[PDB]
RNA sequence: CCGUGGAGCAGAAGGGCAAAAGCUCGCUUGAUCUUGAUUUUCAGUACGAAUACAGACCGUGAAAGCGGGGCCUCACGAUC
RNA sequence: ACGCAGUUUUAUCCGGUAAAGCGAAUGAUUAGAGGUCUUGGGGCCGAAACGAUCUCAACCUAUUCUCAAACUUUAAAUGGGUAAGAAGCCCGGCUCGCUGGCGUGGAGCCGGGGUGGAAUGCGAGUGCCUAGUGGGCCACUUUUGGUAAGCAGAACUGGC
RNA sequence: GUCUACGGCCAUACCACCCUGAACGCGCCCGAUCUCGUCUGAUCUCGGAAGCUAAGCAGGGUCGGGCCUGGUUAGUACUUGGAUGGGAGACCGCCUGGGAAUACCGGGUGCUGUAGGCU
């Protein structure tokens, strides 16, 4: 009695798309993004898609073809234990760190290392990778932020930033990295540097400390948990960035089988869709002799 | 009202009461069921309709005079409620007329030919039903009698055959009572609901 | 024994449609600023009528949406006003309800005689952990059925909580 | 008198068909075209900008120019007393392969194969496409069971 | 004062009199309306093909027949 | 809460559009200068409209790009 | 053997008419059955009461009959374009101010290597000058206006 | 036998409801001092990790609705070409070739590429 309900709604209905019903594109920047021009005809247009999720933050370098995207070299944000970030996975400085190794590990993996070196004193300043005459070019690649939202202090910029100091040629401006004032329209490179080098998380502690005890057992505990104080942050990921520097090879695990296969119902096959079909038939009947007649 | 005679042979396309024509006037027919409109399904066994043998067009008051001597000569036979007689043909065809002295040469010749519309047409492929009526086995002689004096009253050529259907649907009358009698058709008013057995189980448990 | 699904107030709606705009639209954002301690937003209407007398962009009313500890205060004495006696057809099919007071000096606040009387329109939504799922950006899906609210699940939980009287009259 | 500008015969010619409407897929832009390819022309609503023509719609071309995100085509079109090689420029929305052009690349990459494998091992192939020859003299089977009887059946209605 | 306005009829049989061809297309066909950045890209390829191409191409011409 | 266009896109209809070509907001003048090619009407002349480029100087955006009027099909005019 | 074709085949695209469809969108439209939310209206228990009940309409659910030049999921036959090789393959190298991770891509140029690549028929290509013509009609089939015409107006092919 | 990130085809992969999910992973979740943006830390942005697979998500099921495909419909409706064929006309039958759609009935209900990780 309340509404028409819907039926030919079904045989009328569009699905969306298979990456847009999950909800993880547009297609209206990635229309932009993938597509090269013609008049190149072959050389493909390298994205860097950096992807935060809770707990991990994703930077991979892929390209486009017809097939499919051929991902040409990924780094992730659990390896830095490796490198000797303990924790801290999701942090802008984890954001800085992840593009660094990206940058390095790509350049590893082409044989630039030697070249190219970017920047090692991290400053935060505008610096745009220069290509060097009588030699190989530079990598130029472009960001995507994905469905994320470009605000001053995303850590997509972060890791754009890590990259770019790796010395991959990737074009930006800076008024969206974070401590860029808006109403005045200069850049402070000092405050981004603070940023980078991670001394919001140690003002916070510090803050912590200073008002409430319970926060801070309440948080940070894994933290606490291994160990974490601010000055050895600030050294730490100094350490961090020439332990990258120095050895950014990626050792592939050994994957093996070792497992017992057994996890997931499969398909019930016809026979026995159609028997099931016959007992819910046969019970019903019987159940309609009997507890008529009692 | 112009002669029949010329509104005849399906010349020109199909010109539908509809958002282009906006100025013909009604249809004479309006009403399509004389007999017994609540007649449940097994309350009528047999039916005999009238076969189309011309491909041409039939007027709206073709229709309606020939529905009215049908329906006189039903419940003067057999009494009334004691038939279903349907008209299964629509008229949606709309004519037109080019209406002169409008007695003198001076009005305008052929120049804006574009006639007004007359009326309404219904058009008749070969081999459809005019009209179907659903009775008693005894009436059989009656439906044959009552359709041969609406023969005279449509023009053309056209025949009348009895069915081998039950009821007005679509079903054989010999495999009608053996098959409802236990399973699949349910009584719909009138009509006969069929049902697959590809559906939902809720239907075979509110069914037995 | 029931995992981390609890019903708890998700937003609290707070509205006064004032007939006109101007100076008794702006007093009625000065109560609204007094109650909820943040400033108000105001509303309009896409088309006017002349019966009454609104045009078309006329600051209509106001509203706010207040959440968490300050909602549950409001929220408590606005039950506290009307003395937890809700009538069964205040509660919607899907599980949100809203209940309205008039005379807005019922609530504890001081009146002036510069700003007057108003009738104060609250409108409460329920909400299980899991429902921000349907509002953010990136991922983006339908709730459930088993997740989602009953009328029988915010009947009891006003039942269980603050003791309310239910009225089926 | 029938209102000679562009696009007036497309009601359904430049209509994405049923269950397509939206976003175009992009593996359509995501193709490789070359000076001298074989293409067809198929119209796209979807896309505003370089639509070819009404005239142009399933008229199968050459290839010669290629810049940002268009192509130019040659497409022979019939005028009223000769037909001429004219010159447009679509951009690559609108265009697909020919897959006759393939698969005749496939016909002479097989014949150069056989070409070779038969001046290696003194065989004569027959490379040449043979039409379809007249049936061979077969030899029936009706073991077991006489021919079924057929009789045209008596008229009902 | 009427006449007959349009037609097509009799045409078709006008038009294969002399037969419907084909617009010849000739070898190396006109390079005008392509591209001009490729076309100032092919120019001084084309000049400078003529400029460095002798010596190691007929140096290469010389290995080819040293080989075969 | 449901809601595959049942609305809106200035207008006559048709086509097309849903994290959009719609609504709101922030910046703005690419509605700028210039040579050509091509389509459309077609005699394969023109005006008009349009397509794809090229070179400046810019706007925007983090960037990829987009933009040289209106989402497309009409909105306009030789010699002297 | 060059080349060509009012032709066919072999591939490969394109269309939205004939037909069909409405229990698929839009537009019209016939009739029955089921259901109890919504009223207004009739009747009844009654001081009155969504106090209870019967009825009506509307509504919704699955059905049913008929349709469409300015509707359509589907979708013919006839038809339109392209291809069926030396201007093509394959190898090797040079040049580029264009492109750019890359001696990378793309074009051009050079040298070398192997023509037997559907059926059928035919000689083709090309230039100049220019007469007459710019009042048409009929026939099969498809079709618009008209009641219709030895009427007016179109399409394909032939004829006069 | 699986998931994550990016995808290609764009419903065989949607929608409704009910089950099950060990490890990683995605999430849900706990808070606003910095970057950020709102009436509102609900959305967006940011430091985490006490809990939780309840939901999304992933697998399965529904004599499920829809989709795809295949029979029946049906050599039927139509149709290139032809006849000094029938017929008053309407149209219909034949030779030549080609050949469709709904109700009806049966079957399925994602396949994959690149990089990474757990059994
Ligand atoms: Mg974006
Ligand atoms: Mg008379
Ligand atoms: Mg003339
Ligand atoms: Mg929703
Ligand atoms: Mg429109
Ligand atoms: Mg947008
Ligand atoms: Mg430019
Ligand atoms: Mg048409
Ligand atoms: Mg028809
Ligand atoms: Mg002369
Ligand atoms: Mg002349
Ligand atoms: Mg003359
Ligand atoms: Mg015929
Ligand atoms: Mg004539
Ligand atoms: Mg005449
Ligand atoms: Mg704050
Ligand atoms: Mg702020
Ligand atoms: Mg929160
Ligand atoms: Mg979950
Ligand atoms: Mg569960
Ligand atoms: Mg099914
Ligand atoms: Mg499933």
């Amino acid at each position: 009695v309340k509404v028409v309900k819907n039926k030919a709604y079904f045989k009328r209905y569009q699905v969306k798309f298979r990456r847009r019903r999950e909800g993880k594109t547009d297609y209206y920047a990635r229309k932009r993004l993938v597509i090269q021009d013609k008049n190149k005809y072959n050389t493909p247009k390298y994205r860097m898609i950096v992807r935060v999720t809770n707990r991990d933050i994703i930077c991979q370098i892929a390209y486009a073809r017809i097939e499919g995207d051929m991902i040409v070299c990924a780094a992730y944000a659990h390896e830095l234990p490796k490198y000797g970030v303990k924790v801290g996975l999701t942090n802008y400085a984890a954001a800085y760190c992840t593009g660094l190794l990206l940058a390095r590990r790509l350049l590893n993996r082409f044989g630039m290392d030697k070249i190219y070196e970017g920047q090692v004193e991290v400053t935060g300043d505008e610096y745009n990778v220069e290509s060097i005459d009588g030699q190989p070019g530079a990598f130029t690649c472009y960001l995507d932020a994905g469905l994320a939202r470009t605000t001053t202090g995303n850590k997509v910029f972060g890791a754009l930033k890590g990259a770019v100091d790796g010395g991959l040629s990737i074009p930006h401006s800076t008024k969206r990295f974070p401590g860029y004032d808006s109403e005045s329209k200069e850049f402070n490179a000092e405050v981004h540097r603070k940023h980078i080098m991670g001394q919001n998380v140690a003002d916070y502690m510090r803050y912590l400390m200073e008002e409430d005890e319970d926060a801070y057992k309440k948080q940070f505990s894994q933290y606490i948990k291994n160990s974490v104080t601010p000055d050895m942050m600030e050294e730490m990921y100094k350490k961090a960035h020439a332990a990258i520097r120095e050895n950014p090879v990626y050792e592939k695990k050994p994957k093996k089988e070792v497992k017992k296969k057994r996890w997931n119902r499969p398909k019930m096959s016809l026979a026995q869709k159609k028997d099931r079909v016959a007992q819910k038939k046969a019970s019903f009947l019987r159940a309609q002799e009997r507890a008529a007649e009692s | 009202r112009r002669p029949a005679r010329c509104y005849r042979y399906c010349k020109n396309k199909p010109y539908p009461k509809s958002r282009f024509c906006r100025g013909v006037p009604d249809a004479k027919i309006r009403i399509f069921d004389l007999g017994r409109k609540k007649a449940k399904v097994d309350e009528f066994p047999l039916c005999g309709h009238m076969v189309s043998d011309e491909y041409e067009q039939l007027s709206s008051e073709a229709l309606e005079a020939a529905r009215i001597c049908a329906n006189k000569y039903m419940v003067k036979s057999c009494g009334k409620d004691g038939f279903h007689i349907r008209v299964r043909l629509h008229p949606f065809h709309v004519i037109r007329i080019n209406k002169m002295l409008s007695a003198d040469r001076l009005q305008t010749g052929m120049r804006g030919a574009f006639g007004k519309p007359q009326g309404t047409v219904a058009r008749v492929h070969i081999g459809q039903v005019i009209m179907s009526i659903r009775t008693k086995l005894q009436n059989k002689e009656h439906v044959i009698e009552a359709l041969r004096r609406a023969k005279f009253k449509f023009p053309g050529r056209q025949k009348i055959h009895i069915s081998k259907k039950w009821g007005f649907t679509k079903f054989n009358a010999d495999e009608f009572e053996d098959m409802v009698a236990e399973k699949r058709l349910i009584p719909d008013g009138c009509g006969v609901k069929y049902i697959p057995n590809r559906g939902p189980l809720d239907k075979w448990r509110a069914l037995h | 024994e029931n995992p981390m699904r609890e019903l708890r107030i998700r937003k609290l709606c707070l509205n006064i449609c004032v007939g006109e705009s101007g100076d008794r639209l702006t007093r009625a954002a000065k109560v609204l600023e007094q109650l909820t301690g943040q400033t108000p937003v105001f509303s309009k209407a896409r088309y006017t009528v002349r019966s009454f007398g609104i045009r078309r962009n006329e600051k209509i009313a106001v509203h706010c949406t207040v959440r968490g500890a300050k909602a549950e205060e409001i929220l408590e004495k606005g039950l506290k006003v009307r003395e937890y006696e809700l009538r069964k057809n205040n509660f919607s099919d899907t599980g949100n309800f809203g209940f309205g007071i008039q005379e807005h000096i019922d609530l504890g606040i001081k009146y002036d005689p510069s700003i007057g009387i108003y009738g104060l329109d609250f409108y409460v939504v329920l909400g299980r952990p899991g429902f921000s799922i349907a509002d953010k950006k990136r991922r983006t899906g339908c709730i459930g059925a088993k997740h989602r609210i009953s009328k029988e699940e915010a009947m009891r939980w006003f039942q269980q909580k603050y003791d309310g009287i239910i009225l089926p009259g | 008198t029938n209102t000679k500008g562009k696009r007036r015969g497309t009601r359904y010619m430049f209509s994405r068909p049923f269950r397509k409407h939206g976003v175009v897929p992009l593996a359509t832009y995501m193709r490789i075209y070359k000076k001298g390819d074989i293409v067809d022309i198929k119209g796209m609503g979807t896309v505003q900008k370089g639509m070819p023509h009404k005239c142009y719609h399933g008229k199968t071309g050459r290839v010669y120019n290629v810049t940002q995100h268009a192509v130019g085509i040659v497409v022979n079109k019939q005028v009223k007393g000769k037909i001429l090689a004219k010159r447009i420029n679509v951009r690559i929305e609108h265009i697909k392969h020919s897959k006759s052009r393939d698969s005749f690349l496939k016909r002479v990459k097989e014949n150069d194969q056989k070409k070779k494998e038969a001046k290696e091992k003194g065989t004569w192939v027959q490379l040449k496409r043979q039409p379809a020859p007249p049936r061979e003299a077969h030899f029936v089977r009706t073991n077991g069971k006489e021919p079924e009887l057929l009789e045209p059946i008596p008229y009902e209605f | 004062a009427k006449s007959k306005n349009h037609t097509t009829h009799n045409q078709s049989r006008k038009w294969h009199r002399n037969g419907i061809k084909k617009p010849r297309s000739q070898r190396y066909e006109s390079l005008k309306g392509v591209d001009p950045k490729f076309l100032r890209n092919m120019r001084f390829a084309k000049k400078h093909n003529k400029k460095g191409l002798k010596k190691m191409q007929a140096n290469n011409a010389k290995a080819m027949s040293a080989r075969a």
